[PDB]
This record gives C-alpha cells, structure tokens and sequence, in this order.
C-alpha cells in the first residue's frame, strides 16, 4: 500500500 | 564520510546513520524540492510514495552521490552495481488519519523472491533514506535492530515473508531502537538488517524523506528500478539534464552501457550526443 | 516451427504468423485459463492488460516456450536472453464503448530510453502475441508495415517517440496491412517493425490475446519483467509449479542464476529445494 | 492506459 506499482493486499505497493 | 569505516559499521551493525550528508544550499534544495510533492499541511494521494525520477535533480542525483557509491563498492566488494529503486515519500500526522507501525522486517529480498537472499559479498543490498525533515521520537523514526544472521532469525519465516509477527519473534521487538536525525542526515542499512518504519505520533506536520536502494548486478535476478520516459515526455528535460551532469561511475548503476562495451559504435555515440546534447562521450568512444 | 526459417522472416520482413501454435489441450487449457480474466461477455476494469504471472501455468508457461527461445537464439545471436514484458488483454468491442486505433509505432525502445536502441544483433527485441480468439479484419487486427530501416524512418522520430504521425509519415499507412489468423497462432515480430494495434469494429465480443517481449542480456539499461511475489501470496503455488516444470534454459529468461553461477553454494541449493520441492537441481550443483 | 504501471499520459500503462 501507499506505493505506485504491484499490490501489497490493499492498493498499489513500494517496489 | 570514510567509506571504509561506514562499511565496517554496515558489516558489524547491519547500518551506519550519517549526518549532514546533505548540508547548506544542497539541503535547502532538495528541502524545496521535496516540497513540491508534499507541502506543508498547516492529503489521501499524498499518503503515496513517488519513484524516481523526479522533477528536480536536487532529488535526482542523490541516490546516486558518489559517497554513497563508495560505500556500497567497499561493502559489496564490487563496482558493478545497480540502482534497485529511489522514491520520495510523506509521512504525516495523526490530524491526517490513522498512522500504523509497520512489523519488523528484513529487506534483503527481490521482488520476485525468486531465488532465496545471500547476506554475503556481491548479493547484499544497500537501503538509504535521506531525511529532509527533523526525525524525532514522535516524527515516525526508523527502528532498527541488527542483521538477520546476528539476532539467529531466518531471512524466509515460517509465515513465507520476510517480516517478524511479534508473537513468533518477541525478542526482536524488545530489542528494536529508533533512529533519530537531523535533516540532512543518511541512514544506510544493509537489507539483511531487522527493522520497521513506525506511527507518526505527532498530530500535526510530515517527516519528508527520499529513499533509494542499490544492488550488486551479480544478483541477476534483482531489478534494477523501472521507469518510463521519452524525450516527448514534459520530465524529460530533467533527466536529460541528470545525465548530462553525472561521471560515468554513476550511470552505471543505471544500466548505461560502460567505456568498451560492444554497444558503442559510431553511430551510437552520434545518437548518444542528439539525445543529450551537451554529455562528454569521450570515456566511451571505440 | 523452423526456428531458422521463422528468424530468417523475421530479419527480413520484421514479423512472421505460425498458425497453429497451440493446438489440443494446450490451446484448449489456455483458452479456458484466459477466460477466468476475461469471460464471455455475453467491463471497464476488464479492458486493462494484466500482468505475468497469471493464475495458471496454461498462460505462465508460454512465453518461455522452447520453440520461441529458438526463435529469439537464432535472430539474436545469443542465448542470454531475458523476458522483458508479458500480459494479457482484452479488446472488446464497440458494445462496450468507443474503440480507436493506435496510432503506428515501434517497439524497439527500452522503457526508460535510457540510450537510443540498436536493430542488430544481440540489440533487437522480439515480441510476441498468441491470439486466443479467432482474428478477423472486425475482431481487431494487429497491422504491420515492415522494419524501420527498410521504409526510411527513424526510430526517434522528431515528436520525440517511437510513433509515426499520419501527417509526418503518410506512406507508413497507406502501406499498413492487417494480420488476420486462428486462435492459437502466434505473430511474432522484430520490436523495429512499424505495427500497430487496431479498433475492434464488431459490436459484441472481444478478442483475447497473450503478450510477450524478450531481449538479449547485453541490452542491459533494459529491464526485465518486474512483479512482486512472495511465499506466503495466494498466487505462489502456481508460479511455485512452473518453476519446478521449468527446465534451465527457459528459468534462464526469468535472471535465474545459471549453472556455475557464483551463486551456488551448498546453502543455496539447499534454499532452493526448500522453496520449490521437487525441483531437479543436478544441473546446478557446484 | 489500460494497463498496470506508470502512466500513458491517462492512466496505468502497459510496460
Ligand atoms: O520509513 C521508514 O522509516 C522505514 C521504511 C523501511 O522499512 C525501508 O526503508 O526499508
Ligand atoms: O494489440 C495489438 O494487436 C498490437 C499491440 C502492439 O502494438 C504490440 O503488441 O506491441
Ligand atoms: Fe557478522
Ligand atoms: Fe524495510
Ligand atoms: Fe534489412
Ligand atoms: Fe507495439
């Protein structure tokens, strides 16, 4: 969550 | 900063805090730059983390500082190196909703997960985060514990992630310890290291940070940082600008194509020059 | 499929269709596995592509096909080659709102255009699309023209892209010409070719297709497909699966370390069998 | 647009 790509079970995630 | 001695710390510690990396017109920059993305709230989509690259280079060229570079080639024991991945982000208040800690962690993973981590040589991986506001106790501190190896815990858990319930691990919880800094200051850990992010306890303002990791290309499997640009772009000027000002050493950890690499012809140093009018060829002319 | 005849076409002419890449189960299992995605819809966040991995092997698996490998060694002139991008898509059709074209373009630019692309050698990028759907002129036709080289156009053009105005390149669409095929053919193409995508003319029905590009290792400012997977996510079984199914030369394209590899010790073929059980990892021991 | 990272100048984009 709180990222810009992928998913972390919420929303878009930091890779 | 003594290279050396920072990769020693890094060894032995699993991080090394650095303060005043950034210091005079440097931090008063990046300080304005970092604003433009995230203002003084006296905010949902700012909650959000931005990558790398970004509209200014007083946010650009730091991750890949030649200070920083050093460290990471005395830790790794290698100069071929990867910028893994750089982002800028906001952490606000308890006014601005909800704030959580995040469980402990190590961070010595590829995306993927696709092969299991070595905390050894060439396959370690390098985390910064550039602090652009005071970090206080109730301005979410880093906590930090020690490297995976030294604390007796496994990088995969039995849980399948890198990341430490407290009701399996308790003794990491009870041994964490916040990092407190000045603006201007660098963490830098080693991803096998135990740690968090935490709550902002504070009701009002943001801790302002930009964040990078790096990584040995050797770790084939490891990404290096995706982006997408093109010379039409409204954003490419600065980048265009970025590679212009850096030194070879530091494209590298952009996957540039090195001095002798089979990609430098003729006819790519012509269109290495159109693309970025103004950059010194002259390391990678045939 | 004739990997040097196909790679001959290629070099050639800039794509080549094989009918009947899939057939029997195969096709069958795949048609099913993309259709878990994109149901017969007889929508909005279904026109987004979704990236690899997918929920089944039936679609994970056909990128790396060894045939395609073959393919891509032969125009290359390597074998250390890697998966850039694979997806798949729906396009539906005008039912389910306005359609358009793409304008023509190519495909011969790593993301970030990080340094302007080569059509030779180890610098070309293959791309292919497996039709899953019957492809006629109404279902949305992929359109080729030929390799940039051959017409005369940059690969820049002046707007700063890799696409091609109807105003700047006029004889680029009026030379165009649609590729239509079964389900279970596959188009591959050179990422230099003029091409585009095109509006689904039929009012009902979509057409449903599996994407991929690969590209040599030497290109290394190029980026290899980036997810995010862990042990613990729903969707490690799967990819857990196909990694074990996998054979070294296809776990290649993915940055898996090679044999003789740095990287493998006794501990790290031991992280191996644990995180993928029943893996053959005889032709990795050091 | 119609695809999962970074942006086509609308939304998400293919990469
Ligand atoms: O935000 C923080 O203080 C720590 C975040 C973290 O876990 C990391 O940077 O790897
Ligand atoms: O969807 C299509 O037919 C073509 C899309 C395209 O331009 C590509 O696959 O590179
Ligand atoms: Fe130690
Ligand atoms: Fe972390
Ligand atoms: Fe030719
Ligand atoms: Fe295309």
């Amino acid at each position: 969550w709180y990222g810009w790509a992928s998913n972390d079970g919420e929303g878009v995630a930091i890779i | 900063m003594d290279s050396k001695s920072i990769a020693a710390e890094l060894a032995t510690r699993g991080y090394a805090l650095v303060p005043d990396f950034l210091t005079g017109d440097a931090l008063t920059e990046a300080v304005a730059a970092i604003e433009t993305y995230f203002p003084d709230p006296e905010v949902a989509a700012l909650k959000h983390a931005v990558p790398f690259p970004f509209t200014s280079n007083a946010l650009n060229r730091h991750p890949l500082d030649l200070r920083v570079i050093s460290v990471v080639e005395e830790l790794l024991g290698t100069t071929d190196l990867r910028m893994t991945s750089s982002f800028i982000q906001a952490k606000y208040g308890t006014a601005y909703g909800e704030s959580k800690d995040q469980r402990l962690h190590n961070d010595a993973w590829a995306a993927s997960s696709l092969v299991h981590p070595r905390a050894d040589g060439v396959y370690q991986r390098v985390y910064g985060i550039l602090y652009l506001t005071d970090v206080t106790e109730d301005t979410a501190p880093t906590y930090v514990v020690d490297r995976a190896a030294h604390l007796g815990v496994p990088l995969l858990t039995p849980e399948g992630t890198g990341a430490y319930s407290k009701e399996a691990y308790p003794e990491l919880y009870e041994r964490e310890r916040p990092v407190v800094v000045s603006k201007g200051s660098l963490l830098l850990f080693v991803g096998d290291i135990v740690h968090r992010g935490s709550a902002y306890h504070g009701h009002l303002g943001r801790r302002l940070a930009l964040f990078f990791n790096i990584h040995g290309a050797q770790a084939r499997w490891t990404d290096k940082h995706l982006w997408s640009l093109r010379p039409a772009h409204p954003d490419w000027g600065t980048f265009r600008d970025l590679m212009i000002e850096l030194e070879p050493r530091q494209r590298h950890l952009l996957g540039f194509p090195p001095p002798g690499d089979d990609y430098w012809t003729e006819e790519t140093i012509k269109h290495l020059s159109e693309m970025y009018p103004g950059i010194d060829v002259e390391p990678y002319l045939p």
